[PDB]
């Protein structure tokens, strides 16, 4: 059964969530191409393996700025966590190391840039395209969850596509092993479900309501709840009342009202049937969820692709140096890392 | 329009997380 995988990926996952992989290379291993993306205390660029040949996306955070933003904890939760998962729509640690500034993942590289970017030129997804997407991101809650792992910032940004069009979810810099319920204040301001931002205990429904909000941003085109400032924005999601554009099909509408529930005892994902209440919602109907996973269904839009390693999908960053320092910088700090 | 509203928008851009 689905019940059965779950078990078997728990037993998988238990075992590197327990005995952590640390320091399988070394920076000296790659050559660094392009900046991909960029972040607080953090980047990602595209890097050549040189033993290999392999294209990757390394991840590297700056040891002092991640102690300035006071997301110590919460970096060694995503590498943790990314060392020990494994699932088609995820990019598990392929290696993991540091040096005396710096702390460095290695994962899959993803050729075909953001959904944030197709989405956004574009203007909007096809509800048939929507659910596409929709359904990996079903597929890989499902799977974190089993784990009691919460992922805490789904967006378009986030959402990578591959050579072959489907997703890898990416950044868990806010991802967090926890059972029963936590408190931090952190996500996206237009994905917030409305008990993080009235600061009560929350679970991973939170992560319910996000894909309520990215179904509705790949089928509108933008969010239910925006506006120019954060504070705005909040007013918006706390308030209830969202509309829906007058294409949205009758079955959207359904499954939307249903994700993007203040009433935490009817959100979907979150009653006694569990995910099955999305999986089998009519909207889903034509989903056939095991040719997902299993990568069998045909991608609804396929990347422009013209070489492997060749960047076209994804935006122009400036070029900083990666920079480290003689002298070894937090060490107490990320000393599991 | 609601297309017309975001895109006017100042968040049409890559959005940053909050964190505290
Ligand atoms: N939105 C960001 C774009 C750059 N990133 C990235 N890009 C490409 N492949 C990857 N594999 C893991 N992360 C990545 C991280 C997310």
């Amino acid at each position: 059964s689905v019940k059965e995988f779950l078990a078997k990926a728990k037993e998988d996952f238990l075992k590197k969530w327990e005995n952590p992989a640390q320091n399988t290379a070394h920076l000296d291993q790659f050559e660094r191409i392009k900046t991909l993306g960029t972040g607080s205390f953090g980047r990602v660029m595209l890097v050549k393996h040189m033993e290999t040949g392999n294209h990757y996306a390394m991840k590297i955070l700056d040891k002092q700025k991640v102690v300035k933003l006071k997301q110590i904890e919460h970096t060694l939760n995503e590498k943790r966590i990314l060392q020990a998962v494994n699932f088609p729509f995820l990019t598990k640690l392929e290696f993991s190391f540091k040096d005396n500034s710096n702390l460095y993942m290695v994962m899959e590289y993803a050729p075909g840039g953001e959904m944030f970017s197709h989405l956004r030129r574009i203007g909007r997804f096809s509800e048939p395209h929507a659910r596409f997407y929709a359904a990996q991101i079903v597929l890989t809650f499902e799977y974190l969850h089993s784990l009691d792992l919460i992922y805490r910032d789904l967006k378009p940004e986030n959402l990578m596509i591959d050579q072959q069009g489907y997703i890898k979810v990416t950044d868990f810099g806010f991802a967090k092993r926890v059972k029963g319920r936590t408190w931090t204040l952190c996500g996206t301001p237009e994905y917030l479900a409305p008990e993080i931002i009235l600061s009560k205990g929350y679970n991973k429904a939170v992560d319910w309501w996000a894909l309520g909000v990215l179904i509705y941003e790949m089928a509108a085109g933008y969010p239910p709840f925006f506006a120019d400032q954060p504070i705005q924005i909040y007013e918006k999601i706390v308030s209830g009342k969202v509309r829906f554009p007058s294409h949205f099909s009758s079955d959207l509408k359904d499954l939307l009202r249903n994700l993007l529930q203040v009433d935490l005892t009817k959100r979907f994902g979150n009653l006694k049937n569990g995910v099955n209440d999305i999986k089998n919602h009519k909207w889903f109907a034509t989903t056939d969820w095991i040719a997902i996973y299993q990568r069998k269904v045909e991608a609804p839009f396929i990347p422009k692709f013209k070489g492997p390693g060749d960047t076209s999908n994804f935006d122009d960053y400036e070029e900083e140096e990666i920079r480290v320092s003689i002298n070894e910088k937090c060490g107490k700090e990320f000393s599991e890392f | 329009t609601t297309y017309a509203d975001f895109i006017a928008s100042g968040r049409t851009g890559r959005r940053n997380a909050i964190h505290d």
